[PDB]
């Protein structure tokens, strides 16, 4: 059930605030998100195709 | 640009290749064989025998 508290109001601090968050594991686990944020460096010219290609070596 | 010599075959460029540039080209044809060799030049210069004109 509930505990002692009876206030008819909203509780003033939002939940995630007033309790723990309670969270739950699957078994299996769990994939991260793909990206943490938008920060990142970038790796250009990696690959090829297109220059003054083909004179270059077999 | 980069190439390979050792082929026997070398590609052609302009300043085109390498750096930020245009070509230039503009027609003329006197670089032709025909046109160059149609001029005369001398090979020497020569004589007649005296009284060729009427003898052996």
């Amino acid at each position: 059930s509930e505990g002692n508290e009876g206030v008819i109001i909203n509780n003033f601090y939002s939940n995630q605030y007033q309790n723990s968050i309670d969270l739950s594991a699957n078994a299996t686990g769990s994939d991260p998100p793909k990206t943490y944020g938008q920060f990142s460096n970038l790796l250009s010219g990696a690959v090829n195709a297109f220059s003054n290609m083909l004179p270059l070596l077999a | 640009g980069v190439e390979n010599a050792e082929k026997g075959v070398t590609e052609n460029t302009d300043a085109t290749a390498d750096f930020v540039a245009q070509p230039v080209y503009l027609p003329e044809n006197q670089t032709k064989v025909a046109f160059f060799y149609d001029r005369s030049s001398p090979i020497g210069a020569f004589a007649v025998k005296s009284g060729s004109l009427e003898s052996g």
